[PDB]
């Protein structure tokens, strides 16, 4: 997408109440994401994807901080991330409808723990904000 | 569909059932208007949306909210067949209204995050996983005569 | 979406012209070039890591001939596509499980390369004719998910 | 998509091939939409749309435009096309699906006209382009 100032804020804001709770969200949104479309495993084949799972929860983690790290450099995402996005357009081939399966489980996972923060503002800023990721990580 | 499992069609009145089914339409439908601003095309007869409290507070999307629980309600009551109990339902959006099938899919997500909003980790990835079966085979059902 | 009389005829007028040995696989091939994470189905087929390989891929252009030969199969059958779809819908879907936006996308193309093909002749309306068709294909491939 | 420099070689390559026909272009890729999908032609519930006219042939050169406009700034865009950002995501309020369309549209007017000029490798560029330009169009910033 193309963030509002407004949006920038209330993304580090909201990403900034998950501080420690990184890898436990991702891990939560990676789940979510696996059961409710058991499409997505497809991706990972030889995963230990089991509740509690411990590669779950480290590959949870990886998530995590990648956002952490996008809300940092939101003004320069494609640059930050262009690791990633040969990973998961040219290696992963990833399709972006998982993107989108992803992002809305992380979406559920934050309004499930932060009932305060996730406001209908802020949840259009984040949702714009997993948006723009999603752009960058699709493209070579 | 898929179809939902017992423990997973248990598992979903039951949360249903905790569910102000007079206040939670128009929240669902309210962040649907705020997150995906375009969607504020089809309810310009509603006066003010201009801004996000503005759209949670405008009456008429509150009211309007309840009548869109009232079908997915009326869709839980019947699994059996949404295709059939939102007949009606998908020639006025579709035929109608124009509405592009894609925003069914929105609004049975920000329902989902709606539901993730009041209940916590009540909602669990189970829960979850149920009621997107519901939000997908409604939103299917509503898009079935564009097929 | 049913096409009218007058439809249905430009309709079959320009795909009696469609080279049948080309066309399948370049609308196959555009669409690896266009959106490349459908590679992601095919790393049976060999070399896909240019467009010109993509292009000249043996496999890519012998396998498209079979997707244009489906359509023709629609093109005939538009008043049941759901069943002439059926078991390639349970082979896109639940085998391989391809996401039903990309037969959007390859429909898409296919009209795409239609245009690259019939200049002008490709009208306006010829277009409209063979968007409802194209339509009508990618919601039989998905009739599955319904 | 972010449009990598081979990208915004080929969409300025293809798009210089346009040149005067712009309007004509246009035109085309606006009635290409309106009649391959009716929904799109409620966004212009006050325009004339049959073929040929005023209305229409008028508005596809401000969008040949705002495209040329777009391919001089590929690098600069959400700041090139601020005024559209408002005028279709804030005011007219645009489903983003139309923007698929116009943009296929377009894609199809131009393999029509140029069909030594869309190869494979440009088509791609310029959904990408279109893509870009259309993720502006439909942002609120
Ligand atoms: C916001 C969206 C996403 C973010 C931030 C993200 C981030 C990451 C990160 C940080 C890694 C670590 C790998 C490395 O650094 O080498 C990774 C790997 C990976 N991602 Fe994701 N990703 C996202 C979306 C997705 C989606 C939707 C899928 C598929 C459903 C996916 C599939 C994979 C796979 C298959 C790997 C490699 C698994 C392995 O280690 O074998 N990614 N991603
Ligand atoms: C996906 C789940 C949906 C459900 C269950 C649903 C259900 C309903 C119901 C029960 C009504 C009331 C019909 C009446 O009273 O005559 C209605 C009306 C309406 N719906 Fe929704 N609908 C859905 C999706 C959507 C979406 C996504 C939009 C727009 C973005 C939309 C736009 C409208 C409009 C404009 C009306 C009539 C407004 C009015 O009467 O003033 N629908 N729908
Ligand atoms: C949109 C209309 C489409 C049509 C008419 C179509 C038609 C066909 C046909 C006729 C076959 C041959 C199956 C057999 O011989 O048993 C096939 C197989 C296949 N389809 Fe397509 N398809 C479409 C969309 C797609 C898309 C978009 C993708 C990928 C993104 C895809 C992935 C595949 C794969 C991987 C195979 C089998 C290749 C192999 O077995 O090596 N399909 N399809
Ligand atoms: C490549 C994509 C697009 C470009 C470059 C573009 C560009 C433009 C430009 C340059 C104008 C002229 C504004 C003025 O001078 O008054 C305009 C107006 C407008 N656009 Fe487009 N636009 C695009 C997509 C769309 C789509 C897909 C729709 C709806 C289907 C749309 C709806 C409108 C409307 C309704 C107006 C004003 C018409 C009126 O006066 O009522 N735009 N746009």
């Amino acid at each position: 997408m193309v963030l509002s100032p407004a949006d920038k804020t209330n993304v580090k804001a909201a990403w900034g109440k998950v501080g420690a709770h990184a890898g436990e969200y991702g891990a939560e949104a990676l789940e979510r994401m696996f059961l409710s479309f058991p499409t997505t495993k497809t991706y990972f084949p030889h995963f230990d994807l089991s509740h509690g799972s411990a590669q779950v929860k480290g590959h949870g983690k990886k998530v995590a901080d990648a956002l952490t790290n996008a809300v940092a450099h939101v003004d320069d995402m494609p640059n930050a991330l262009s690791a990633l996005s040969d990973l998961h357009a040219h290696k992963l081939r990833v399709d972006p409808v998982n993107f989108k399966l992803l992002s809305h489980c992380l979406l559920v996972t934050l309004a499930a723990h932060l009932p305060a923060e996730f406001t209908p503002a802020v949840h259009a800023s984040l949702d714009k904000f997993l948006a723009s990721v999603s752009t960058v990580l699709t493209s070579k | 569909m898929v179809h939902l499992t017992p423990v997973e069609k248990s598992a979903v009145t039951a949360l249903w059932g905790k569910v102000n089914v007079d206040e939670v339409g128009g929240e669902a439908l309210g962040r649907l208007l705020v997150v995906y601003p375009w969607t504020q095309r089809f309810f310009e007869s509603f006066g003010d949306l201009s801004t996000p409290d503005a759209v949670m507070g405008n009456p008429k999307v509150k009211a309007h909210g309840k009548k869109v629980l009232g079908a997915f309600s009326d869709g839980l009551a019947h699994l059996d067949n949404l295709k059939g109990t939102f007949a009606t339902l998908s020639e006025l959006h579709c035929d109608k209204l124009h509405v592009d099938p894609e925003n069914f899919r929105l609004l049975g997500n920000v329902l989902v995050c709606v539901l993730a909003h009041h209940f916590g980790k009540e909602f669990t990835p189970p829960v979850q996983a149920a009621y997107q079966k519901v939000v997908a085979g409604v939103a299917n059902a509503l898009a079935h005569k564009y097929h």
